């Protein structure tokens, strides 16, 4: 009959949906379990993210409210060449837009600028791939596992990927998560095993890319409040990741912004007794990471009524020994959440 | 009734049959021992004894040859009376030569037993006759046994005898009825239930294809059999590629139905897509279904087909055929255009009211445009068809008159009773053998033995608690405290039962056993006597049915015969040699007798249990045809159809919305699995709506069917009856409810839909309309009119999230104080320009 072998390792496999609100790092996390459980358009868009990059700094010097000037004035006819690229469908990226874009990138006007990258919209791989294409202003260089994890392509519809770590099945969906990507979920909300929710816990003080005035981690709340009370998903479990560890310390260490400026429940707030920090931690940066962790579980908490669960942890994706580590602990996770049936 | 119980005992007469052959075996093997007690034994000084014995030993024969005549089935009763005559007569005359003083009392009582067993559970004989052969061969008995207190007990011996006689006698002949009666049900519900298989089948096959109706006959999901009886309703679709979708529609059916009295345009219609659905099962096409004046098929959904393509076109020219037939034959204008589209189709069910199978994609609307750009008499074809069609047929450049496309023009008996029965006569007999044992005493006028009245009085306690026990689980008082009775019940189970009921059958012969104390070989009248009365308490233990058999035979056995092998050498002569022989042929009567009875009871617990399970099984599939009737059909064009072979009816005032989902093909994206997840979102939508039908506020509401993503659905149908105490255009106001109710229903789908809204307009009209039904051997409820294309106007001129009402809507929803402001003027195909309302403010 054939069906009740492919019907049971249909039950056997794993469907792990990765949902959470734009540029959370989903794509990312599917990126890293390729590459631990299993070619030159990269370059391209490696350097489209460059270029991207770049030009979003150009522009957003006169597009500061109070405009950030060049520390060093002699490069304007520079400044003129990256607005005269801004808006052009293909870009062959002679070595004049290497030396353009290293001659921005040492300047401190430039980099002035940089630093108030949470008034306007700019990627996160920009402070890694200006000195990276620095090094790759040549071609003949093939790009290392970084390299790859760093670049940013737009997810748009619903992806796949099937791996098997130790005879067990895994097969998850990338989403893209963009506002208007939204609808698509529900497509995928058959016979799912578990969430994977992912929100990049740094962009506390940004906004979202549709109407310039929400929240990125409010926007992520909301999204976070509506999946968990959708009336398809009230007996399946939700794993939490919060991504983007590394960004959290260091906008949190270099202490410009305050999360009590944006969520001012901040300021009276107190790391929990439960809470077991990694080594060598400033603890104001532990206090941070648990606020955003409550504050989501404030959310799984008011509802739920003891049919699925919120299982938080701690997520640098970028990096590949902490996805291992938490992906053991969710692979032991969801081996429980299928066995609920 | 007579002729029932009549043929009971034509069903009942090869177990009759058998017990008689066993009876006259056993008083031949009585007849044989007795030959060679006489032959060898005793009596060997005279021949008197012995040849009575051997002839009726061969008169015995003669009746086993008897039997198997073919003169017998009719005349069981009175062989059986003959017999026992012959056997009351020759007992009377071996018991008549005695009291010389040879034979004892305890021997020709034993006859006495054995013989009044046999009447009563074997001859099978009516209770009147069998009870006063009983008793007048009981008292010419001892009568004839006589030739101021020994009488009298052996009157009160008979007594015992004669209850258990009479109540082995009613409860195996109510026990053969109730039997016969249970097959009889069993034998009715098995006929009964193929008619309900067949018109299950049939109410099947009326919605589904060949292919998925013979996949859900054998049961391959059984979800689906649990749930006709958690996040995603179930729904099956299967996104199939390469079919040929055909429509059709009917030129002119305005004036073709023009002053029709409701009755012929049914009737034309019929014969219309008869013809049509002859086409379809000729050309291999599948039809899908029927709505209005148009007609689709498929071309190979469930089957992967090569020649679809050309089965469609075929179909398509077959039905030019078949109008111009038509056309000629009725003499009625008409003809008709088709559009003919390849591609891919997700196929399958959706909604749970009123379900059927369809087809839906993208290339269903393309054929469903390209039979609107269609030019009547010919089938209007595309490139996706004509791509592979081989070009074999009459085409044409099909060009518009305002995309690579064509045209083609041709070429009693309680479980729990019976207990409280057997222990009511187990008790009784226990009692007047209790009575027996203490009128003996008529040299000591007060009891000397101590143990006796001891175990008289301990047993006569632990009967009279057992029998308060079960009359009062029977009769039901509630006095007390029942919750000790409700746990006492609990733990009376299997092997409790085998206890309790051993000790219940055994105590009698303890009451007997109790007078053996004292001593009674000195006298003669005391040894017969307790012998005779404890063979008359070894053959009461036959009572208790629901027992198994060896284990009261068994126990029969020990404490009715054990202590008398203990008591053979207590010297009591040759009485000894003849009452082991005596305790011998009772045993065997009794172990035969309590061993058929019990596989009597245990047959009809296996009837009763098969019977029930019959009762069940058609009681699931009359319920699962009657949900699939009250589906396809609704419920007073099944009552007006079941008395008659066809339907139709022409109301004259009924309301009638649709109700379409604007905004859903910019969800349909196809990007994914065809797209057949989007699809299970609208299936839980319309499953919401079909929830709403379920109110007990919205009886009244009919739902024709769902169109796509439309949703039509008309009331005024069912209500024939102008009420009391309700208004004469009430179900106009309770459909307008309706309709606000499933505006309602959206809001509440949108909530758990993220960043996206469906919104859905419907339209609103009443007026006089026509029911129909069109199929037979298929089925379909359907109405027509100009209220319907009205209303189908009314939707598809209409403005998202408001409802739409035409113009006398509008004059009698006003009066029942609903508000509503002018919409506009809208031309109306027949009515011309018309003047809409609109519902939100
Ligand atoms: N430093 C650092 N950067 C990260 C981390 N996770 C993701 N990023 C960066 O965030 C950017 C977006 O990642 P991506 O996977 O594309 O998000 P996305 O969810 O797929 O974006 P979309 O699908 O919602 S449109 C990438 O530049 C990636 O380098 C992280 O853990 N640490
Ligand atoms: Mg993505």
């Amino acid at each position: 009959k054939q069906l009740q072998k492919d019907k049971q390792v249909y039950r056997a496999t794993h469907r792990l949906l990765l949902l959470g609100a734009g540029e959370s790092g989903k794509s990312t996390i599917v990126k890293q379990m390729r590459i631990l459980h299993v070619k030159a358009t990269k370059v391209q868009d490696i350097k489209n993210n460059l270029k991207e990059a770049i030009e979003t700094i150009v522009a957003a010097m006169s597009n500061l409210v109070p405009p950030v000037e060049l520390a060093n004035p002699e490069n304007q006819f520079r400044v003129d060449y990256i607005l005269s690229v801004m808006n052009v469908p293909d870009f062959d990226f002679p070595p004049e837009f290497y030396e353009h874009a290293k001659a921005l990138w040492e300047d401190e006007g430039v980099r002035a600028c940089y630093e108030r990258s949470n008034e306007y919209q700019l990627i996160d791989c920009a402070q890694y791939f200006l000195d990276k294409i620095d090094v790759i202003k040549q071609d003949d260089y093939v790009p290392s596992d970084q390299d790859l994890l760093r670049c940013r392509v737009l997810t748009s519809g619903i992806f796949e990927t099937k791996f098997q770590v130790d005879k067990v099945n895994f097969h998850m969906f990338d989403v893209g998560g963009q506002r208007d990507e939204r609808r698509k979920w529900i497509q995928c909300f058959n016979d799912v095993t578990a969430i994977i929710f992912v929100v990049a816990s740094s962009s506390y003080n940004m906004v979202i890319r549709e109407d310039n005035q929400t929240n990125r981690l409010q926007e992520a709340l909301n999204l976070f409040k509506s999946i968990w009370n959708n009336r398809w998903l009230r007996t399946i479990s939700v794993i939490l990741f919060l991504n983007k560890q590394d960004l959290l310390a260091e906008k949190v260490l270099a202490g410009k912004s305050k999360i009590e400026d944006y969520f001012p429940e901040f300021a009276r707030y107190t790391t929990p007794e439960d809470a077991t920090p990694e080594p060598g931690e400033d603890p104001r940066v532990t206090r941070a990471k648990y606020f955003i962790r409550d504050e989501f579980l404030r959310i799984s908490t008011a509802s739920g009524d003891g049919r699925h669960y919120c299982y938080p942890h701690f997520t640098c994706a970028v990096d590949t020994e902490n996805i291992r580590r938490v992906f053991n602990d969710c692979r032991d996770i969801i081996q429980r959440m299928h066995l609920r049936q | 009734s007579v002729n029932l119980e009549e043929a009971c005992m034509e069903r009942c007469f090869p177990q009759t049959q058998r017990r008689f052959r066993y009876a006259l075996f056993y008083i031949g093997f009585a007849c044989l021992l007795w030959s060679i007690y006489f032959g060898v034994h005793m009596k060997s000084k005279l021949i008197v004894m012995v040849a009575p014995a051997l002839c009726f030993l061969v008169v015995c024969v003669g009746f086993f040859l008897f039997t198997f005549t073919k003169l017998y089935a009719r005349h069981y009763v009175w062989t059986s009376l003959v017999l026992t005559l012959l056997v009351f007569a020759l007992t009377l005359a071996a018991q008549f030569q005695v009291l010389t003083p040879c034979l004892s009392q305890v021997g020709s009582f034993s006859m006495c037993i054995e013989v009044l067993f046999l009447l009563y559970t074997v001859m099978h004989l009516p209770l009147y006759l069998s009870l006063i052969l009983g008793v007048a061969y009981s008292v010419l008995f001892e009568t004839f046994g006589y030739h101021h207190w020994e009488l009298l007990s052996r009157a009160l011996l008979h007594l015992c005898i004669h209850a258990i006689g009479i109540h082995l006698f009613i409860m195996s002949q109510v026990r053969s009825r109730s039997t016969f009666l249970k097959v009889g049900q069993s034998i009715m519900h098995g006929k009964d239930l193929e008619v309900e298989k067949a018109l299950k089948e049939r109410m099947i096959h009326s919605v589904m294809p060949r292919i998925i109706a013979d996949d859900l006959m054998k049961q391959g999901d059984e979800e689906s059999e649990n749930s006709v009886k958690i996040a995603f309703r179930p729904f099956k679709m299967q996104q199939i590629e390469e079919v040929s979708i055909l429509f059709a529609d009917i030129v002119g059916f305005t004036k073709m139905s023009a002053n029709k009295s409701a009755h012929a345009l049914v009737g034309l219609l019929n014969d219309l897509f008869g013809r049509f659905d002859r086409l379809c099962e000729e050309t291999k096409c599948e039809k899908i279904s029927t709505l209005g004046d148009c007609y689709y098929c498929v071309a190979g959904c469930p089957e992967p087909r090569a020649d679809h393509a050309y089965c469609c076109i075929e179909m398509g020219l077959g039905m030019i055929r078949a109008i111009e037939q038509f056309c000629q034959e009725k003499k009625e204008m008409v003809n008709m255009r088709v559009g003919v589209h390849t591609g891919t189709v997700l196929c399958g069910i959706l909604g749970m009211r009123r379900f059927k199978f369809d087809v839906w994609s993208n290339d269903v609307n393309l054929a469903n445009l390209m039979e609107q750009l269609g030019v009547a008499g010919k089938v209007h074809i595309s490139e996706a068809t004509a791509k592979y069609l081989d070009d074999r047929y009459e085409m044409e450049d099909g060009k518009v008159t305002e995309l690579k496309t064509y045209l083609i023009a041709g070429q009693f008996a309680s479980a729990t009773f019976s207990s409280l029965l057997d222990v009511l006569l187990s008790t009784t007999v226990f009692l007047i053998l209790s009575i027996t044992c203490f009128l003996r005493y008529g040299a000591a006028s007060t009891p000397p033995p101590p143990a006796a009245l001891a175990v008289f009085g301990a047993a006569l306690l632990l009967e009279i608690l057992s029998l308060v026990v079960s009359v009062r689980m029977v009769f039901f008082l509630e006095d007390v405290m029942t919750c000790t009775k409700r746990l006492l019940e609990w733990i009376a189970g299997w092997l409790p039962r085998h206890f309790i009921g051993a000790i219940l059958v055994s105590l009698p012969a303890l009451a007997v056993y109790s007078h053996v104390t004292s001593e009674f070989e000195t006298n003669i009248h005391s040894t017969m006597f307790t012998g005779s009365a404890v063979l008359t308490a070894v053959v009461q233990y036959c009572n208790f049915c629901q027992l198994s058999s060896w284990m009261r035979s068994s126990l029969a056995t020990v404490v009715g015969a054990g202590p008398l092998l203990l008591l053979l050498y207590v010297s009591a002569s040759l009485i000894g040699q003849e009452v082991i022989l005596v305790f011998f042929l009772l045993l065997l009567l009794v172990w035969f007798l309590n061993r058929e009875f019990e596989v009597s009871y245990r047959l009809h617990y296996h009837g009763d249990v098969e019977a029930d399970l019959h009762r069940t099984k058609i009681q699931s599939m009359r319920d699962q045809a009657d949900w699939l009737l009250r589906n396809i059909i609704p419920y007073h064009v099944a009552e007006q159809l079941k008395v008659s072979q066809t339907y139709s009816k022409n109301h004259d005032s009924g309301g009638v919305i649709f109700a379409s989902i604007v905004n859903f093909s910019e969800f349909y994206e196809e990007n994914y699995e065809g797209g057949k997840e989007c699809y299970r979102v609208l299936n839980e939508l319309i499953g919401d709506f079909d929830e709403l039908l379920s109110k007990p506020d919205y009886s009244s509401i009919e739902k024709i069917k769902t169109i796509g993503a439309t949703y039509m659905a008309a009331s005024g149908l069912n209500a024939t009856q102008c009420r009391d105490g309700s208004h004469p255009q009430e179900h106009l106001q309770i459909l307008f409810e309706f309709a606000k109710e499933m505006m309602r229903v959206v809001d509440d789908f949108n909530n758990n839909m993220l960043w996206f809204n469906f919104k859905l307009r419907v339209g609103f009209n009443h007026g006089p309309l026509t029911a129909g039904v069109i199929g037979t051997t298929k089925l379909l409820y359907d109405i027509w009119g100009d209220t319907v294309n009205i209303a189908s106007r009314m939707d598809t001129t209409g403005v998202e999230c408001r409802i739409q009402v035409s113009e006398e809507s509008y004059r009698v929803l006003s009066k029942m104080g609903y508000e509503f402001d002018y919409r506009g003027t809208v031309n109306v195909k027949g009515k011309g320009q018309m003047k809409t309302y609109l519902y939100p403010k």
